[PDB]
């Protein structure tokens, strides 16, 4: 009985959402990671050891790839994961990380209860030129879609990351303008 | 760069250590109890400090255990080594022939003490 | 029971002998990140502990270090190495720590 999770790449950030109803943890500075929650600790623990191993010793960002292979070899050798990072060698990605310890790259995913509705949704809004802005509105918006009571800045989440701020989890305020601001957007008509 | 050790008094330790001559050189520490044949690796264990970029500490079984103690004694070894000496440190919990449980249960903060200790003189 | 050796950016080699297994550290100016543990069915299988999983280099130095043990060292197997992933000659590299690591009499 997973709960909902988004997340939405773009050229400018990649931006993830949860149903709030601590499911947003960052792993390094560059690479945060949404979930479906206490058998986690061990996963996340080690996702940070390997982060920062390799930050100290290289003195750069690890490569969220093999960030979430290492995740992945974990499971492998015998829970469900968005991992959303930025690297200097393939920019913006997003990855869909399951129990098996099976990933892979996507561009827009959900996971959890309304996860099939929600990837409809993504499938056909979803595109290379979308702006930062227009992928935060669009989580609030699937996330609103699908969510059990109403949508505030208290029972959803967002957070994103981006080449320059690295990893951020938005407070309340900044989230309480975005769902404000999908609700004067959808009353255009 | 590496240091045989048997630390003598609460019973008597052996230590194999690695470390540094002179920031990236991680510590290494084997620790069993010394005996009067000789022992088994029980758990590896790894640690590496966060940085203010951002006083805790990050780690991970190395070769986890089936045992809550010696993982428990080796991890929080590992913990405080790298908090308090602000490098990364792998340390392992050796296991002699037919050791008895209690003889961690009732030495678990005398080898940190001791094992700071060491390490301490041998730095600073 | 330990042995080490030291040679030459200057390479660091330790042991640490057990009934269950060995552990040995190899070290790149004092540097070590990554742990890797190459143990056989009974009748060679490495697992990665910490580190790049997915590094085809890997289970060549490894499976190499393996046999060095098994097949030319003495005097149901279960290795442990450390090292610094910077050491990857590639080749002339890899003879060098495998010599290295018979100056210690491993």
């Amino acid at each position: 009985l997973g709960s909902t999770a988004i997340g939405i790449a773009t050229k400018e950030g990649v931006v993830l959402g949860v149903e709030k109803r601590e499911k947003i943890v960052e792993i390094d500075r560059h690479i945060g990671c949404a979930m479906s929650t206490a058998d986690a600790r061990s996963m996340i623990e080690h996702a940070r050891t390997a982060a920062v191993t390799h930050n100290l010793y290289y003195d750069e960002d690890i490569n969220v790839e093999s960030l979430t292979q290492s995740v992945c070899d974990l499971a492998l050798r015998f829970v469900a994961l968005l991992i959303a990072g930025h690297d200097a060698d393939d920019g913006y990605q997003l990855f869909h990380a399951e129990p098996s310890g099976t990933f892979y790259r996507y561009n827009a995913k959900a996971i959890g209860s309304g996860s099939e509705g929600a990837q409809a949704e993504l499938l056909n809004e979803w595109h290379s030129s979308l702006t930062l802005k227009e992928a935060e509105l669009l989580v609030l918006k699937i996330l609103k879609q699908v969510m059990e009571e109403k949508l505030d800045e208290n029972n959803a989440q967002l957070s994103c990351i981006t080449k320059q701020d690295g990893f951020k989890i938005y407070d309340n305020e900044k989230t309480a303008e975005l769902i404000k601001e999908l609700k004067e957007k959808e009353a255009a008509e | 760069k590496t240091i045989s050790r048997t630390i003598e008094s609460q019973p008597t330790l052996d230590v194999i250590a690695t470390l540094p001559a002179d920031k990236k050189i991680p510590i290494s520490l084997v620790v069993g109890f010394k005996q009067e044949s000789s022992s088994s690796l029980s758990c590896y264990y790894y640690a590496i400090p966060l940085m203010r970029d951002r006083s805790n500490v990050v780690g991970i079984p190395l070769l986890d255990t089936k045992d809550d103690r010696i993982r428990d004694m080796a991890r929080h070894m590992a913990t405080i080594i790298s908090e308090r000496f602000n490098r990364p440190c792998y340390v392992t919990w050796s296991s002699l022939p037919s050791e008895d449980p209690s003889m961690l249960v009732a030495n678990h903060l005398y080898i940190l003490k001791k094992c700071l200790d060491l390490l301490k003189t041998e730095l600073g | 029971i330990s042995y080490e050796f030291q040679t030459h950016k200057e390479l660091y080699v330790q042991a640490t002998h057990f009934n269950n297994t060995i552990l040995l550290q190899i070290r790149l100016n004092g540097e070590m990140d990554s742990t890797y543990e190459v143990s056989s069915k009974g009748l060679y299988q490495v697992v990665t502990k910490l580190g790049d999983s997915a590094d085809p280099k890997v289970p060549v130095v490894c499976v190499q270090i393996a046999e060095l043990y098994r097949r030319v060292i003495l005097p149901q197997f279960s290795l442990l190495i450390s090292m610094s992933s910077k050491i990857w000659n590639d080749f002339g590299k890899l003879v060098f720590v495998l010599k290295c690591i018979k100056d210690m009499y491993a």
